[PDB]
């Protein structure tokens, strides 16, 4: 079924202009959304924070140096996410989701976005049921 | 803009000539 | 007041001249006239030193280069607009402009012809049959009724399949990405059952 | 769908630059993002000069492309106010965000108007009693003027506004509208669901009953939501003061989240900055957004605003700009929270137009100068009592250290909303009572009592009833300690049988936690 079902999705393309102070200005993308992950082709991801009339500014998640101008940049199509779930428990992962201890990649876990608004007045209820902390300084 | 159409006008694209072959007629007497 | 509109927006103050330089030609109906005089102007910086002097030099007067582009522009029955645009861009010492006036009259023009320049790779050369399976299943990605033109290249790394390079995106329907993709399906299925 | 409909033409954070073809709207008007996540409302802030506006959202503008069509609505963002908003929440575009279904609108307002003019200005000093000593003797409230609570972060600033909420707005007979500006969620649903135990906010068919608006722009929400939803509550509050022409009480907590907030988006708007980071046009933001929240002679507005300060300096120019707008100022500081002293107003640092002899009398006038010629001439004395200590002053200077130390204890008070986190009941006094108090500690009355007599006390009764039970406290040794504990027969039953009735929970097998999360 998956393979009855199968669209190899058109990638959207985009040069580097301009990198260097951890920021790289990327010509192209004219379908990105504001705060959308990029994915540079060197394997580092970006998060597409100013959207320009004539370019891109793209803060990199990662070291900039392997960043060049006339780098292609795909985006991924989505708001920037991380792996969430029961999947995570016990890992050690980055600050994008990708886990850092080598126990292989994040199984039983699904993508949601990092940027959530807070939930609302109606959402709330008040505090009641405690939470110990075993230091008894505080819980006192 | 973009580098990479900009780098196709170094390239002569004219398809006409009846400009190009004007101007040097006029150019000189003009800048003289 | 009341001009065509362009066929896509476009950047600024470089792009807005050729916007402009598209609006007005497109009431004459001189789209492929002007685009055909900006050309020529183009080969013409490349000819001659004392005509690009006007356009990066500093110390030549304003008004001595104002009147040399006149001066030169009297004849020829090149368009009013462009013999107009020039005397805009000589007054204003823009004349370093032209050569992106052009790249942005240049997209007008791809887009009021709806044309779309794109690239295709596959592993072996096509048949003309190959060719028209391929043209309706890339007709797919334009978003409109645009006169798509294709370019053959050859990749043998690529098992059999095309890409698509349209300059702006690029589609992978080829059996390399298939199979590449398809194993990873695969191990990541296997990681989970 | 040609003109009326503009493109987004650039995304810098919160400021959205977006391109029309024709016919631009006008500065302040809204514009409508199509085919985003939530409703995404723009405001055009400027004309950038090539057929771009650019505006601020309201909302957050992750996944804006730039291609999106924005149609103009023709008109500011325009919220529902009138009746039938009283007891209801709404957000900064007037939007429901209680549950309880779309807003009966009597009219629907623009947010944006100018200050009601010169001739519309009322000049009429009557005093709003509060209960709180502090306040009602050394900076009075005056019925109709705008008050300020200034300190920053945990001095007490939503305790005392809370208190002045339970003071006055139970007994004013008026509207109240609470416009929560870059405050706490946490904050706000506490506030909604103490106004639903109060019958303040009634729910479902006697709603019209209810007394208070609550429109919530917290600090959850991007910098163009707390920038203009000040201006919704000011809406709410200028419709009844206008249409319906009566009194109504304004709070707004933190009024510098507004300031803040526009100082956020300023930076995105492409200009110099201000002095300490702030935006070049601060002062003539907050007098627009000030001048609107006045007594007019068609109705009253009593406007109470907590004024943050930043890292509790005072010439920042966020509370240095607001202080030229209140008509009562109440400086809450730091240190003397750190004493104590609750609420931490500082006495010498609050002020009012009220504390005139021709306007609150001739004796409490009096009051209120001497306890500040007292707490002053105290103040000129820390130094030397810091670093020679306390036994080298003269008699009179070690009087006024004795008397300054017990006002300072007697202006202390346990507040009626406090005594869920402290334990002692809340006191209001009563205006008269702290005057003839205070005049009770002035002139000498009261040098026999102690310092901690006066600590956390209602009036001049209740320092002499807790000085009995302060020093009946000292002789307060009983004699065998009263047991009657010492085998209790059959009412005190043994471990194992206190253990037979404690009941078996069950423990469920490892966290259940895949099983679930493949239910989706
Ligand atoms: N009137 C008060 N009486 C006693 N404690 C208070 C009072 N006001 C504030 N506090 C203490 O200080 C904290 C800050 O109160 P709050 O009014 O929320 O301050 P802010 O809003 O300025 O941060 C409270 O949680 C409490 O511990
Ligand atoms: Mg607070």
């Amino acid at each position: 079924e998956w393979e009855k079902s199968y669209q190899p999705p058109v990638i959207h393309l985009g040069r580097v202009l301009s990198v260097g102070d951890g920021i790289a200005r990327v010509y192209g993308l004219k379908s990105v959304q504001a705060g959308e992950l990029v994915c540079f082709d060197s394997g580092v991801k970006g998060m597409a924070l100013n959207l320009q009339a004539d370019h891109v500014g793209v803060v990199v998640f990662g070291n900039d140096s392997v960043i060049h101008q006339g780098d292609l940049v795909y985006r991924t199509g989505q708001i920037v996410n991380v792996p969430i779930g029961p999947g995570t428990l016990g890992r050690v992962t980055d600050g994008l989701g990708q886990p850092i201890d080598g126990k292989g990649p994040l199984t039983n876990v699904r993508s949601s976005l990092v940027e959530v608004k807070a939930p609302g007045i109606i959402a709330r209820q008040s505090v009641r049921e405690p939470l110990f902390t075993g230091v008894k300084a505080v819980d006192a | 803009a973009d580098a990479k159409a900009l780098d196709e006008l170094r390239k002569p694209k004219f398809s006409s000539k009846y400009l190009i072959q004007h101007v040097s007629q006029k150019l000189i007497p003009a800048v003289k | 007041l009341k001009l065509p509109t362009a066929p896509l927006q476009l950047s600024g103050t470089s792009a807005q001249i050729a916007t402009l330089l598209w609006q007005v030609a497109a009431k004459e109906n001189q789209l492929d006239k002007v685009q055909d005089e900006l050309y020529q102007f183009i080969e013409l910086f490349k000819q001659h030193s004392e005509l690009r002097r006007l356009a990066t030099d500093p110390f030549v007067p304003t008004l001595v280069r104002t009147k040399i582009i006149s001066s030169v522009l009297k004849d020829s029955g090149a368009s009013e607009i462009t013999k107009k645009l020039f005397e805009a861009l000589a007054d204003e010492g823009a004349l370093s402009a032209l050569l992106e006036v052009t790249v942005n009259y240049e997209e007008l023009m791809l887009a009021h012809k709806k044309e779309v320049y794109c690239t295709v790779i596959t592993a072996e050369p096509l048949d003309k049959l190959e060719r028209v399976e391929l043209t309706k299943k890339a007709e797919k990605f334009v978003d409109a009724g645009f006169k798509l033109v294709m370019q053959e290249k050859i990749d043998k790394k690529l098992l059999g399949g095309f890409v698509i390079e349209f300059s702006d995106r690029r589609v992978d329907m080829s059996t390399a990405k298939k199979v590449e993709e398809f194993n990873n399906f695969v191990n990541k299925l296997v990681l989970s059952i | 769908p040609a003109i009326d409909a503009g493109y987004v033409s650039q995304v810098i954070g919160p400021v959205v630059d977006v391109r029309f073809d024709g016919e631009l709207p006008s500065i302040l008007s809204s514009l409508e993002v199509e085919g985003h996540s939530v409703r995404l409302v723009l405001e055009v802030a400027q004309h950038m000069g090539d057929n771009t506006v650019r505006c601020i959202a309201m909302d957050s503008t992750d996944g804006l492309v730039r291609g999106q069509k924005v149609v103009d609505t023709g008109s500011p963002i325009k919220v529902p106010v009138g009746r039938g908003t009283l007891g209801r929440i709404m957000n900064v575009i007037g939007e429901p965000v209680d549950e309880q279904g779309p807003i009966d609108a009597a009219d629907i307002w623009s947010i944006h108007r100018e200050a009601p003019e010169f001739t519309e200005q009322s000049t009429e000093q009557e005093i709003l009693v509060t209960g709180i000593k502090v306040v009602d003797l050394l900076a009075p409230y005056q019925r109709g003027g705008k008050i300020g609570l200034f300190g920053g972060a945990g001095v007490g600033k939503t305790v005392l506004i809370m208190e002045l909420i339970n003071n006055v707005a139970k007994a004013h007979g008026g509207f109240s509208v609470f416009a929560g500006v870059g405050e706490r969620t946490r904050e706000g649903n506490d506030l909604y669901r103490e106004m639903i135990e109060s019958g303040v906010i009634k729910l479902g068919a006697e709603r019209g009953n209810s007394k208070c608006t609550l429109v919530y722009g917290q600090m959850n929400e991007p910098p163009g939501a707390r920038a203009r939803v000040a201006l919704t509550g000011l809406t709410v509050a200028e419709y009844f003061r206008d249409i319906e022409g009566q009194d109504v009480l304004l709070f707004v907590d933190n009024i510098f989240r507004f300031t803040q907030a526009n100082s956020e988006v300023s930076a995105l708007l492409g200009r110099i900055p201000s002095a300490v980071g702030y935006q070049p046009t601060l002062a003539t933001d907050l007098g627009g957004l000030q001048e609107r929240i006045t007594t007019t002679t068609k109705g009253s507005i009593t406007s109470v605003q907590a004024v943050y300060v930043p890292a509790d300096d005072l010439t920042d120019p966020a509370p240095a700009t607001t202080f030229a707008h209140l008509d009562a100022t109440t400086v809450l500081s730091r240190s003397i929270a750190e004493l104590g002293i609750y609420p931490a107003v500082d006495p010498l640092d609050s002020t009012s137009r009220m504390l005139n002899p021709n306007v609150i009398g001739a004796e409490h006038y009096n009051v209120a100068r001497g306890v500040q010629k007292v707490l002053q001439d105290y103040k000129n004395l820390q130094d030397i009592i810091a670093i020679l200590g306390m036994d080298e002053l003269s008699e009179e200077d070690k009087l006024t250290v004795a008397r300054a130390r017990k006002i300072q204890r007697f202006l202390s008070q346990p507040f009626q909303v406090a005594e869920v986190f402290t334990g002692t009941p809340g006191k209001y006094v009563d205006l008269a009572d702290t005057i003839s108090g205070f005049q009770g500690v002035l002139t000498g009355k009261y040098d026999d009592l102690p310092e901690m007599a006066f600590y956390m006390v209602g009036d001049i009764k209740e320092v002499k009833e807790k000085a009995d039970k302060m020093a009946k406290d000292i002789a307060s040794r009983k004699e065998a300690d009263n047991k009657k504990v010492s085998e209790e027969l059959k009412d005190i039953p043994s471990l194992d049988k206190l253990v037979s009735e404690i009941k078996e929970v069950v423990i469920e097998e490892d966290d259940g936690l895949e099983e679930d999360f493949k239910a989706e």
